[PDB]
């Protein structure tokens, strides 16, 4: 996936 | 438009001392510097073994600092493209932020520190020199989102405690102050004076100086040029949390905060100070962007053009221009003077994760799903 930083812990 | 790396953009930053350098992490374990005047690769940093999650530069150019998803932290040097030593280890989880001591509380001839956050809720402060945790600051209950080296010997950290703990530099770590105001994750923060504080000595022009006292006195210049309006040195902050809203502080100065600016419809995932710390500058997940006094914090103007959940912002040099990138995979620079949109970009083909202003304004850097890096020049 790859998220950044303020994305991970984050769900769609 | 340059592409070379192989997973997603997920940060950038451009050299405090000129605007044809950049550095650039992804998540496939790598990370790059580039030479913005050719627009090619010409460097590939190498050794970690997960997403580079987050880079940062030094204050003086000399060291390049990066954070990564597999919770180490690796200092390199942005010529020859070589790991200073081995990985800096004692942390479980992965780096969320990097914050360098900037130049003015540094000794001439010396280099500063490093402090790094990370999800487990603690900061280590780190010798860059003799590499070595000099310091570990903990006491956050949650995954600390974002830490700031004040230039006033103060390291403020926000976190998923919906705190945000100020730490003393000149007490070996301690702890002076808990700040309690916000109601749900905060998630990002920013200084009046942060943008001082990363270029240290330099200046607009690039001007170097021409030896470590020459340093040591620009660098306490560009700071108190800024940070003084008043007749005494005073930096701001402000914290974006998933509560909508944020809080202007003079943490030294008051535990309590000078206003409680609110309005946005959703979270507040980014916020930047300007250059001068005159103006405040929100992005947030209702495709929104506010702009706010840096002075009381008051409402100044709303922008509006996003279709999507803007994810961050980045101030120009000349204070009139800044840009943000969203999840609607395009960029959009605005004009603070029109309170309205300056230019339309033309953006990615997917979500853009990361951008930048180069110091002298004269570049603009993005990057995100699509792998590849773009640069804009004004």
């Amino acid at each position: 996936d790859a998220l950044p930083t303020y994305l991970l812990d984050r769900e769609q | 438009a340059i592409a070379g790396h192989g997973s997603t953009i997920l940060c950038s930053a451009f050299a405090p001392h000129t605007s044809s350098r950049m550095v650039t992490g992804a998540g496939d374990n790598t990370a790059r510097i580039w030479d913005c005047d050719t627009q090619t690769p010409m460097h590939t940093l190498k050794g970690h073994y997960n997403w580079v999650l987050c880079v940062s530069w030094s204050p003086d150019g000399e060291v390049i600092a990066t954070g990564s998803m597999d919770n180490t932290i690796r200092l390199w040097d942005p010529k020859s493209g070589q790991c200073l030593g081995d990985a800096l280890r004692g942390h479980s989880k992965w780096i969320t932020s990097l914050s360098w001591e900037p130049i003015h509380l540094v000794k001439p001839g010396s280099k500063p520190r490093l402090a790094s956050s990370s999800k487990d809720g603690t900061i280590k402060i780190w010798d860059t020199v003799s590499r070595v945790c000099q310091y570990t600051m903990s006491g956050h209950t949650n995954s600390v989102s974002c830490v700031k080296w004040g230039g006033q010997g103060l390291l403020y950290s926000g976190s998923h405690d919906r705190t945000v703990r100020v730490w003393d530099i000149n007490s070996q770590g301690r702890c002076i102050n808990i700040l309690k105001s916000h109601a749900h994750w905060v998630n990002h923060l920013s200084l009046s004076t942060d943008y001082a504080l990363r270029i240290g000595a330099f200046d607009h022009t690039g001007k170097k100086p021409s030896t470590p006292e020459e340093a040591q006195k620009k660098a306490l210049e560009n700071y108190e040029k800024i940070c003084k309006k008043n007749g005494n040195s005073e930096e701001m902050m402000v914290t974006a949390s998933d509560d909508y809203t944020m809080f202007l502080w003079n943490p030294l100065k008051s535990t309590k905060p000078i206003a409680r600016m609110t309005g946005h419809q959703k979270l507040v995932n980014h916020v930047a100070f300007s250059p001068d710390g005159r103006y405040i500058v929100s992005a947030s997940f209702d495709n929104s962007i506010k702009l706010w006094d840096g002075r009381d914090g008051k409402f100044i103007s709303t922008f509006r053009g996003h279709v999507a959940s803007v994810y961050q912002v980045a101030w120009s040099s000349d204070c009139r221009l800044l840009v943000s990138c969203s999840k609607d995979t395009t960029l959009k620079v605005w004009d603070v003077r029109t309170r309205k949109l300056s230019v339309d970009l033309p953006g990615h083909k997917d979500e853009v994760y990361t951008v930048d202003w180069s110091v002298d304004g004269k570049r603009v850097c993005s990057g995100g799903k699509d792998k590849m890096v773009r640069l804009w020049t004004h």
